[PDB]
């Protein structure tokens, strides 16, 4: 009958494949929504658990002994873009915070701006990301296990960086440093007055901003539901196999 | 929402205190707090500020150095810990809450919740 509970295992790991999809299709990832995603993949590893645990050739004839192959996709694929989508999502969560409050910080002067709540605010998102990375979500690996992630994952998002016994695939705050940089850039004495039409190139480039981060995310999303889908092609086989 | 400080009360200049915040009615990991202060006649003034997880502390400048701010996630729970007083810190003593994760530059006007508040007040001779 294990042979049973081994397809039982399976038909676990498709229907919570199936949750994940849709999950990782809605437009905007909520605080919720990533917690829902974690639940779902950290169920898919306990299943590869049981699955590798517990553990015609027609149907089998690229991704990926059969337990040493389906734990190789979930250890070293899909738990790295699960953690890659979490970091960040928090990040740009974080980041949308600080727009929101943008409008409090704009008034009339041809427009004030508070220039050091802005910065200081950014300040913060850039030292609070600094030792979340996206890969590992724990510990480190070599320099090129870091630099492999960073192909896969882009080096618009992601940068390798050296931390205490190796490497990580740290979150590309460059966007963050552009920012920075700017409003260093406008001077002042906390606030400043810009033109109209200068503020109008800065409110633009704020909304462009968001855009971008919101575009990065979505790019690794599409790559985490890809490799989700390779990954559920891969169980598919095996049920039918089993069966 | 509910923002309750005790740890309050008379001082010597040079003396020190430790403010407790008991934070009841929100997910106190998503929400900077921070501390304020107003003594009569003055303006509400800001004081210290921690972000929800903790990794950036901010301080007025009146009290850099002086004053140090910490959150207990788990104990529901904020300090701040009040040494070398003067006489000018003489102040009630709030605690408040934003809606956003970022402490930022310290604004009364940007948070959303308040304690009671409670009294400090520092004696020179």
């Amino acid at each position: 009958s294990s042979l049973t509970m081994l397809n039982d295992t399976l038909h676990n790991i498709r229907t919570t494949n199936q949750a994940l999809k849709k999950e990782l299709s809605q437009k905007t990832l909520t605080k919720t929504s990533l917690e829902e995603i974690a639940l779902h993949s950290s169920q898919i590893s306990m299943d590869v658990n049981k699955s590798a645990q517990l553990l015609a050739r027609e149907l089998l004839h690229k991704e990926a002994k059969i337990a040493n192959s389906i734990n190789d996709i979930n250890e070293q694929y899909l738990k790295v873009y699960e953690h890659a989508v979490s970091s960040y999502t928090q990040m740009y969560q974080d980041f949308s915070a600080v727009l929101s409050s943008l409008a409090g910080w704009i008034s009339p002067g041809s427009v004030k701006l508070q220039v050091n709540s802005l910065k200081k605010a950014l300040e913060e998102l850039k030292e609070k990301y600094k030792d979340k990375p996206l890969y590992p979500a724990n510990n480190t690996v070599s320099q090129e296990q870091a630099n492999k992630w960073l192909t896969e994952l882009g080096g618009t998002i992601g940068k390798v960086s050296q931390k205490n016994g190796g490497y990580v695939v740290s979150i590309n705050m460059t966007p963050i440093d552009n920012m920075l940089k700017s409003l260093d850039n406008l001077g002042g004495n906390g606030e400043v007055v810009l033109d109209n039409a200068k503020y109008q190139a800065w409110n633009a480039g704020f909304s462009a901003e968001d855009e971008t981060m919101k575009n990065n995310l979505q790019t690794l999303v599409q790559k985490y539901s890809n490799a989700n889908s390779i990954f559920d092609n891969l169980v598919k086989v095996l049920s039918s196999t089993i069966s | 929402v509910q923002l309750v400080e005790s740890g309050g009360g008379l001082v010597q200049a040079g003396g020190s205190l430790r403010l407790s915040c008991a934070v009841s009615g929100l997910e106190m990991q998503s929400h900077a707090i921070g501390w304020f202060r107003q003594a009569p006649g003055k303006e509400r003034e800001g004081v210290s500020c921690i972000n929800d997880d903790g990794s950036t502390t901010r301080y007025a400048d009146s009290v850099k150095g002086r004053f140090t701010i910490s959150r207990d996630n788990a104990k529901n729970t904020v300090y701040l810990q009040m040494n070398s007083l003067k006489p000018e810190d003489t102040a009630v003593y709030f605690c408040a809450a934003k809606s956003v994760w970022f402490c930022s530059v310290i604004r009364s006007h940007e948070f959303n919740s308040w304690g009671q508040g409670t009294q400090v007040t520092v004696s020179s001779a």
